[PDB]
DNA sequence: TTGACTCGACATCCCGCTACAA
DNA sequence: ATTGTAGCGGATGTCGAGTCA
């Protein structure tokens, strides 16, 4: 009945371990391609492509009357430089094998059993003589855009395993393979409109269009089967001056939904890190740029609302499904539903969609001690109907401070209870070490044996006895 | 602490040859456990790493 | 074409006392 | 004898597959 196709979370914790792994290697490949294009070198030999014409139109004059017309002659110019790329590649390659497209978790496995060395010169003269697969081509395109000092971004979508892949067998359907498989880019260009602001798509080599994205891309992946090799996740930008951005948001109509739940910034710890990556690869500094472009995605995050389908309502950033509070949560008091959900495939079904900001977080007694809270029905389980409260219930609690001679104020059992650093005493300190408790009962002085998590993990001791505490520890094998 | 073998064959995967990206990985990660634990904390490290190379 | 629903086996979060042995 | 030592998880969530409208 069951072939229960399915691996263990050790083969779990795994893949999202190489799924890091090879993301963070894909966008220093980005990084690294992204200098290549600087090239100073080849700058000058590209600049020639160019007829003064075309470069006049790539550089119009402000327009007071109607900045639309300078755009207009803008888009004349990027569409003839296009025109002439086409001519400047002759030779376009198929991608070996899959190129950088996603791979499956079977085929990596596969893929230690069963390489041209290419370094920077064979990639100048390759993109001198026009002569490479699809992502050179395109990679050339914006060397020579950049050789014609316009700004111009090299985009990336990152395609690493998916690490929500659970299955053990990952099996792809072999019809039109290569053909859905390039169907969409993987490599392709933005460029900075100064006079409208904004950044323009523009893939010269696949699609071969030039969009101004809003809330639709012709570049993103539609339907499943071409999705399979193209998994629109991680789209990176690199600018001209070794900016680094994270811009999925205009390419992805659902980004809070959908996308969400395939990027490894859907819980705290993966966001955190995404920045940190994106931090170690952004040596400049913000321009205004960066705000025109952050406000824009704030409009666009606010313009996403509500899904058409309940599985884009779990786990969404701001939207929750009323059947999903938790049994712990409440509706903050006179708020309500933010929309609703035509259910698909019940008539006149629909389901309350509420605001996450709107809800309120409720914990007991206990649990609020344990984060050093004290304050101002359910069923648990003998039976017992425990009683919830929330946070503007409580006030930070205040523990006593030590006497003179460092006495620390006990429980019952004769230890003190820190699970939070406000609980610590004011003039005191925690100090977790197996010996902890050792050295101060050696040195005799006034502690009190701190439970941070029966497991007494540490000394609470009076702040002027520090210096000594940290001596005694680390002498504990002479003791 | 890595060698410099291996840095060399990943300096090079990654700047020419990202296609052979996929079985180097497999390889190198398999050869060095505590990479893991290093990669979640420390990335950009890693990083500025493989910009000196 | 797509989403909703159910079901299978994992996880994840949150919540010392009796008896024997040398 | 007596002290040291050793033996006994529910609400909720996630994803895969299969099924239905």
């Amino acid at each position: 009945r069951t072939s229960r196709n399915c691996s263990s979370n050790e083969e779990r914790k795994r893949r999202k371990y190489f799924h890091m792994l090879y993301l963070v290697c894909l966008m220093v490949h980005g990084f690294i391609r992204n200098e290549w294009i600087n090239s100073k070198r080849l700058s000058r030999k590209l600049s020639n492509l160019v007829p003064e014409k075309v470069f006049e139109l790539l550089h119009p004059q402000k327009d007071e009357e109607l900045p639309l017309r300078s755009t207009r002659k803008l888009l004349d110019g990027l569409k003839k430089c296009m025109e002439l790329w086409q001519k400047h590649w002759k030779i376009t390659k198929k991608y070996d094998n899959e190129g950088l497209y996603m791979r499956t978790w079977k085929e990596i496995e596969m893929s230690a059993n069963n390489f041209k060395t290419l370094k920077r010169s064979d990639f100048l003269r390759a993109v001198s003589k026009g002569h490479g697969d699809p992502d050179i081509s395109v990679q050339g395109f914006v060397a020579m855009l950049r050789a014609c000092n316009v700004n111009a971004r090299l985009i990336m979508s990152c395609q690493p395993p998916d690490f929500t892949n659970m299955k053990i067998d990952t099996s792809l359907n072999g019809n039109n393979a290569y053909k859905d498989m390039v169907k969409y880019p993987i490599f392709w260009c933005e460029v900075w409109d100064k006079f409208s602001k904004k950044w323009i798509t523009v893939d010269p080599v696949n699609l071969k269009t030039i969009e101004q994205v809003r809330l639709h891309s012709k570049l993103a992946p539609k339907g499943v089967a071409c999705c399979e090799r193209n998994m629109l996740r991680y789209v990176i930008a690199y600018d001209r001056k070794y900016g680094c951005r994270d811009v999925t948001r205009r390419y992805a109509q659902w980004m809070n939904s959908k996308v969400r739940k395939r990027r490894i910034t859907k819980d705290d710890f993966g966001e955190k890190w995404f920045r940190k990556v994106i931090t170690a690869l952004h040596h400049r500094k913000r321009t205004k740029i960066d705000d025109y472009e952050d406000q824009y995605f704030f409009r666009r995050d606010e313009s996403e609302g509500i899904p058409d389908s309940v599985q884009d309502l779990k786990n969404h950033p701001y939207y929750v499904l009323e059947q999903d509070i938790k049994q712990t949560q409440i509706v903050k008091p006179g708020c309500k539903e933010c929309g609703y959900l035509k259910v698909h495939g019940k008539v006149g079904k629909v389901l309350k969609v509420y605001a996450k900001r709107d809800i309120a977080d409720l914990k007991s007694a206990r649990q609020w001690y344990m984060n050093g809270r004290i304050l101002k029905v359910i069923k648990r389980t003998e039976e017992e109907d425990e009683r919830l409260y929330s946070f503007e219930d409580t006030e930070l609690y205040i523990p006593p401070l030590a006497s003179a001679s460092g006495e620390i104020t006990k429980n019952t059992f004769g230890n003190i209870e820190v699970f939070a650093p406000t609980m610590i005493p004011g003039n005191c300190c925690l100090v977790e070490n197996p010996v902890a408790i050792k050295a101060a009962r050696f040195l005799g002085v006034e502690f009190a044996p701190a439970v941070t998590s029966p497991v007494l993990s540490g000394i609470v001791v009076a702040k002027w006895l520090r210096e000594a505490i940290e001596t005694a520890i680390d002498g504990i094998e002479f003791i | 602490g890595l060698t410099v073998e291996d840095l060399l064959s990943l300096r090079q995967v990654v700047s020419g040859n990202p296609e052979a990206l996929a079985p180097l990985l497999e390889n190198i990660s398999a050869r060095y456990p505590q990479l893991r634990e290093h990669i979640m904390a420390n990335p950009e490290v890693f990083v500025s790493m493989l910009l000196e190379a």
